[PDB]
């Protein structure tokens, strides 16, 4: 697919009180990858990233969009961004181009500014938002990690368990995937401190 | 029309701007009000005197929602009134559409405040010679923001605009206190506003709103026959 | 207290004032004209005379009762020019609120529309600010009759004994010591009150050919002009 | 996707089944497809997910904007008519199948649209994909003026059996009733279908994976 | 003395003098009546000869708007000519938009709103023309309009346009209008216009007669004046 | 689907099914095919759905505002002319079946008809609707100048009736519509 031309595959898993996102390291075309080190992740201030994954000139381009408007949002109201807010304002820049549309499947995950309270949802390629509380996955990879989260969620984890199940989840799905591999980049974050490891992928 | 597209509005060697201070008296020789911000909500107030006998009291209505948690009371001319009113409205639901969350009532001040002080630079129309008095219990703690013609915009925990309101204002200072309930800035309110009306003051000559963390109310004639027949 | 150019456009004074408005409220006056509103029960009436001296000129186009809508009628006073362009933009958002909103327009968000217009006439300079004033009456399902006025200034109100025009402090005079006592108003006496407070006011005792009666009722809501024979038959029954 | 409205002798009850779907994947188990318009109007939507929402939002918005200007309760037919005056002037480009419904003053109105902005007043009506097995059930077992229960037990039944025809949901489906007085909303309604519980299972360890390059930073 | 400047602003007493300005601006334009039988309607102007130098048919004010309605002019004479333009413009939209003949209500009320456009701002000044407006049609009979500088438009039986505007409508009114047929209202017509002014301020005028009704079944032109003769038969016996 | 409309000396008299089709499915089994614009004007629809219903409304608009600006009762073949200038103007996008007809003060009872082009010419009596060929085969033969009302009823009644028997679009349920100088009045044959 078009969706398929660059790779990429994201998930977000929520915990107990914490949350785990992770995404994979490979940009290239279509069947020649170029570089290890390809950024999908982002943060959007503290305790609160973002992912994209797709066609890579969307995944930059609504990054720094989206840059753009938190900033000029956290610079007009003193407070941080709650993550429903960030939900919609991603739903109305990809509602936008309804005809244009980027070809991303972005994927939030933040904790509470306030509490503890985690939060992962995921979006379409036009804006229809979606809110769970076990995992959600994006990229070209669906059913691999479908099966994989459906396979080994269990709803209360502590943050160790938390990173072995998505390591695990996330390692085997890729492995059985074809254009998206290269190394996997895991960010497993709480209230208290963020976690940033990467695993050791077959680079097969 | 043509499009000439001046502005009226100058600066004299004093550096005064007359058209606003004109404005601002415009407004000072306006129907008085108060608003008072209590610890745990906002009481608005107003004064709507009739000229006659012949007027019903269930048509025009000062103190005006904007959301259902931001009241909004003035004193000036209902005619700009309504306009800013309407503006404010479609403002609002403008920041509803976009982030799906009811608007805080400092971002209301610094849109609206921003469109007023657009006028008063833009060509030739007249500044609008209405004061506000925005509230809202946003997130717990309520506010309470004074905007003016000039564009710009303060925040009291009580205040007073209007005939005589700094005379209303003194009373105000020593009346009113920090904290409160919301029953008691009822009562301090219509202190302050009895104490600057005329003698005949009735369930139709006062129109009060008050602003819960449950949201903005505006109470009716009932009970407020029940609280202003002699409240003290 | 004559400063800049206050006596010309629309600036604010000294002390708090502008005066293109304040001369545009006895724009009316020059009309030569008066009219009475009464509400005091579930029907409404209007009442207006003519002031025609000429033969030559007809009588049927003279009448200042313009129906807006089916359940909407209306009275003009002040200069003619001024009405008539606020008749076609009544009509006008009228048939704009049936076609947006799918169903029929109150007479009082039509009334704050039209305030509104008066207002963005008011607003700029380089415009006339349109001295006509605009008295509506109309049936609401649940509230009952409705009189409102319009001013040039764009402020409107809804209340009950209405009168403007030319002489109107004594009308309202007399309808501040008629509406308070507590009589219900049985639809031959808001007639009779209508044309008697107009013949207390310019004492005259006329022919049924010179005032125009609007009427309105919940018992048909449709907007309703009355024939000469039937303010015939009010007249000789308030003549005694 | 399986919406359905019908009117008893009172008002109105909406039904919604939760499975929303991307492409052949379950990719969803609850999704909330019965939207907010006011304090008596609400609306189900089908088709385009994202379509529905964003324009069920701007017409909440412009409804709220008529109402606190009107003073007063908004009626079915202004929401009915700026619905279908905004999908005819997007010439059937929007898909979003919606179905109306609202007590008025002059009482319940049940309204379903199609997306080029074609309108229909029925006292029933079924949208969606699953569509046909609602359909099925109501011209079975319709009557004129129902009471509440059997209303509720009617679209309940209804939705129960497009789940049991293809693309329902596994969800514990939805409903809404709309009164003159009374609103009521309802989502964990009747659960047909439990989780089968795992005799597995598949375990892990805290250390079975391989790291190359842990980072800590604190925070507040 | 100093408001006067400005088509936007009021008087310290309320009116407008720019209006006024023009409309006394028509009062020292020729004489034009108007006046209609049981059948159709009858224009009549006065109009003059400057000393040789004309061709007794050039520049007539009795213009031809549509296809049974035509205008009687006096004032400013371009003037007259843009407004039969816009006239035109506007008949020829009605008949492209419903397919059938624009009644005269309807045009008169487009037209005095055009007027009151131009009389509301300050970048354009008010029309010196005060013009009839006639009709005839089987489903509605004979309708004459007439619409001031200002923009106030209603309807007669009869009228004049002129410096002998009341001169001319002392004797119009003892015409006995309803119960003649308009042939004989040409001759009417010729003796009104043959009575004012003989001799007395200028030497030589010449007469125009426009003609629409029953007779011409709905068509509006010019009579064959010279056919019948009717004016100087009649004149001649008119001066004693 | 299926709509007609019949004249007769003292008014004119509509008729249509009810069966709103897509596909082979019936969306809709019961549907006011024929609109009130105005209270003595009638039109009946066909085609497209929402093309006739919008354009319908727009109709309304315009027709509304122009008869209050009369203060007289409208003209049928001004309606005509306005759904001719909405229909021609902006067609290349529109499935428009209308026929207008209603009872006139100056005119009696007229019948108008404008097809999928853009047409407009006034008929005694009128087919509209895919299933209209069949029942257009007989009215032709059945035909009498100069019918009472009754007789358009029942005309129409076995009109409709074969037009729902034999096609498969139509169906449903016969709904009637008289339309004279008295008033309006409304019926529905039905089993």
């Amino acid at each position: 697919s078009i969706m398929s031309y660059n790779g990429g595959a994201v998930m977000a898993m929520k915990g107990k009180n914490c949350v785990a996102i992770a995404a994979d390291r490979r940009f290239g075309i279509q069947a020649q990858m170029v570089t290890t080190d390809f950024q999908k992740i982002f943060p959007m201030g503290d305790r609160l990233y973002i992912g994209l994954a797709g066609l890579a000139t969307d995944v930059q381009t609504v990054a720094q969009r989206l840059k753009f408007r938190l900033n000029l949002y956290e610079l007009k109201e003193g407070r941080q961004i709650k993550p429903y807010t960030l939900m919609s304002m991603v739903a109305n820049l990809l509602y936008e181009k309804r005809f244009g549309p980027y070809y991303t499947e972005p994927v939030i995950a933040g904790l509470d500014p306030k509490t503890f309270k985690p939060f992962i949802c995921s979006l379409d390629l036009i804006g229809c938002p979606m809110v769970t509380d076990d995992f959600v996955v994006s990229g070209t990879c669906a059913e691999q990690m479908y099966g994989m989260c459906e396979s080994l969620w269990e709803p209360n984890m502590d943050p160790d368990h938390l990173f072995e199940t998505i390591s695990q989840a996330m390692l085997n799905a890729v492995d059985r995937d074809a254009v998206s591999g290269m190394g996997v980049i895991v960010h497993i974050i709480e209230k208290d401190k963020i976690t940033t490891r990467t695993l050791k992928a077959r680079m097969d | 029309e043509r499009g000439y597209s001046f502005s009226l509005t100058t600066f004299s060697p004093s550096g005064k701007l007359v058209q606003i201070e004109y404005a601002l008296a415009a407004v000072a020789g306006g129907a008085p009000s108060v608003g008072i911000k209590a610890a745990n909500g906002v009481v608005l107030a107003t004064e709507k005197k009739q000229k006659s006998i012949l007027y019903d009291e269930r048509s025009v209505h000062k103190v005006e929602p904007i959301t259902k948690h931001i009241g909004l009371v003035y004193s000036g001319m209902g005619p700009d009134y309504r306009v800013l009113v309407h503006r404010a409205r479609k403002l609002a639901q403008q920041y509803y559409l976009v982030y799906q969350e009811p608007i805080p009532t400092a971002q209301l001040v610094q849109r609206v405040a921003s469109v007023m002080q657009e006028y008063t630079q833009s060509g030739g129309v007249r500044p609008f010679g209405v004061s506000l008095l925005i509230c809202g219990w946003n997130e717990g703690r309520p506010y309470l923001f004074q905007s003016d013609p000039s564009g710009a915009y303060f925040a009291w925990k009580a205040t007073a605009m209007g005939k005589n309101y700094v005379n209303g204002k003194t009373f105000l200072e020593k009346r009113y206190n920090e904290d409160l309930e919301l029953e008691d800035a009822i009562h301090t309110a219509i202190l302050t506003l009895k104490e600057s009306f005329e003698g005949q003051m009735t369930e139709d000559n006062i129109e009060v709103g008050i602003c819960n963390e449950a949201g903005f109310r505006r109470l009716t004639p009932t009970e407020v026959k029940d609280y202003l027949a002699a409240i003290a | 207290s004559s400063a800049g150019f206050d006596r010309h456009i629309t600036i604010f004074s000294p002390e708090g004032r502008l005066y293109q408005v304040e001369y545009a409220f006895k724009a009316i006056n020059q009309g030569g004209l008066t009219s009475v509103a009464v509400r005091g029960k579930d029907c409404a009436v209007i009442v207006t005379q003519k002031k025609v001296p000429d033969k030559l000129l007809d009588s049927s186009t003279v009448t200042h009762l313009f129906k807006i809508t089916e359940n909407i009628g209306c009275v003009m006073t002040g200069m003619t020019a001024d009405s008539r362009s606020q008749v076609q933009r009544a009509r006008y958002e009228a048939a704009n609120w049936k076609y947006k909103y799918g169903y029929e327009i109150p007479v009082d968000m039509l009334c704050k529309r039209i305030a509104d217009i008066s207002q963005v006439y008011t607003q700029n300079a380089e415009m006339r600010p349109l001295g006509c004033c605009m008295i509506l009456i109309g049936i609401d399902e649940e509230q009952g009759p409705q009189v409102y006025k319009c001013d040039p200034a764009g402020y409107y109100c809804g209340f009950k004994a209405t009168a403007a025009g030319v002489k109107q402090t004594e009308s309202t005079s007399f309808l501040e010591k008629k509406v308070k006592k507590k009589f219900d108003w049985t639809f031959e006496q808001t007639v009779e009150t209508a044309i008697t407070c107009l013949s207390t006011v310019l004492s005259i005792d006329f022919k049924p050919s010179e005032i125009e009666v609007g009427v309105v009722t919940v018992e048909n809501p449709k907007f309703r002009i009355l024939t000469e024979a039937e303010i015939d038959a009010h007249l000789v029954a308030l003549a005694e | 996707t399986t919406i359905a409205g019908v009117v008893y002798k009172d008002g109105i009850v909406l039904g919604a089944d939760t499975r929303a779907t991307e492409g052949m994947v379950v990719a969803d188990k609850n999704c909330s497809k019965i939207h907010f318009i006011s304090p008596n109007i609400y609306c189900c939507g089908a088709g385009t997910a994202a379509d529905t929402d964003m324009t069920t939002q701007l017409i909440s918005s412009n409804l709220e904007l008529h109402s606190l200007s009107t003073g007063r309760l908004p009626r079915v037919v202004t929401a009915n008519r700026m619905l279908k005056q905004m999908l005819f002037r997007y010439q059937g480009y929007i898909g979003a199948a919606l179905v109306l419904g609202g007590v008025d003053v002059t009482g319940p109105h049940l309204y379903s649209i199609y997306p080029h902005g074609s309108t229909d007043k029925l006292p029933y009506v079924t949208m969606g994909s699953g569509s046909l097995a609602a359909m099925a059930v109501f011209e079975d077992k319709f009557r004129p003026d129902m009471e509440e229960e059997e209303a509720k037990n009617l679209v309940s039944e209804a939705i129960a059996a497009g789940i049991f025809n293809d693309l329902g949901s596994g969800s514990n489906i939805d409903l809404c009733v709309i009164s003159k007085n009374k609103l009521d909303f309802l989502r964990p309604y009747t659960v047909p279908n439990k989780k089968g519980t795992r005799l597995g299972r598949y375990r892990c360890e805290k250390g079975t994976t391989a790291v190359l390059t842990e980072k800590i930073t604190p925070l507040e | 003395t100093g408001y006067d400047l400005s088509a936007s602003t009021f008087s310290p007493d309320g009116r407008v003098f720019q209006v006024e300005y023009a409309m006394k601006a028509v009062e020292n334009s020729s004489t034009a009546i108007g006046i209609r039988c049981k059948d159709g309607v009858v224009f009549g102007v006065e109009k003059l000869v400057l000393s040789k130098l004309y061709e007794e048919g050039s520049n007539k004010r009795l213009f031809n708007v549509d296809r049974h309605v035509g205008m009687a002019v006096a004032g400013l004479l371009a003037d007259a000519r843009s407004l039969a333009d816009i006239a035109r413009e506007e008949a020829s939209n009605f008949r492209s938009n419903f397919g059938y003949n624009i009644p005269l209500k309807h045009l008169a009320d487009r037209v005095a709103m055009y007027v009151h456009a131009y009389t509301l701002y300050s970048a354009v000044r008010p029309f010196g023309c005060s013009f009839m407006l006639g009709s005839y049609s089987v489903n509605d009979g004979a309708q004459l309009y007439m619409i001031d500088p200002s923009g106030v438009s209603y309807g007669y039986w009869g009228c004049a346009i002129g410096k002998a505007r009341q001169a001319a409508k002392t004797e119009i009114e003892k015409l006995q209008m309803k119960e003649m047929t308009c042939r004989d209202i040409v001759k009417e017509v010729a003796k009104i216009i043959y009575i004012v002014h003989d001799e007395v301020k200028d030497k030589a005028f010449e007469l125009e007669l426009s003609w629409v009704g029953e007779l011409t079944n709905g068509r509006h032109e010019i009579v064959p004046k010279d056919i019948r003769e009717e004016a100087e038969k009649y004149a001649k016996e008119s001066l004693k | 689907t299926t709509i007609m409309a019949v004249q007769f000396d003292g008014g004119v008299v509509l008729g249509a099914d009810s069966r709103t089709t897509t596909g082979s499915y019936i969306a809709n089994r019961v549907t006011d095919k024929l609109t009130p614009i105005h209270d003595r004007i009638f039109c009946c629809r066909s085609g497209s759905a929402a093309d006739t219903q919008a354009v319908a409304d727009a109709v309304t608009y315009q027709l509304g505002f122009h008869s209050i600006e009369l203060n007289e009762p409208p003209l049928v073949h001004t309606a005509a002319s306005l759904f001719k200038e909405m229909c021609y103007r902006y067609r290349e996008d529109l499935m428009a079946g209308i026929i207008i007809a209603g009872w006139d003060p100056q005119e009696g009872g007229q019948v108008y008809s404008v097809p999928m082009g853009g047409m407009m010419v006034r008929q005694s009596f009128a087919i509209g609707g895919s299933g209209s060929s069949y029942i257009y085969g007989y009215v032709d033969a059945t035909y009498r100048e100069g019918m009472t009302k009754e007789e358009c009823l029942q005309f129409t009644a076995n009109a409709l009736a074969l037009a729902m028997e034999r096609d498969g679009s139509s169906g449903g349920v016969i709904r009637l519509a008289a339309i004279a100088e008295s008033g309006v009045e409304r019926q529905v044959l039905l089993g």
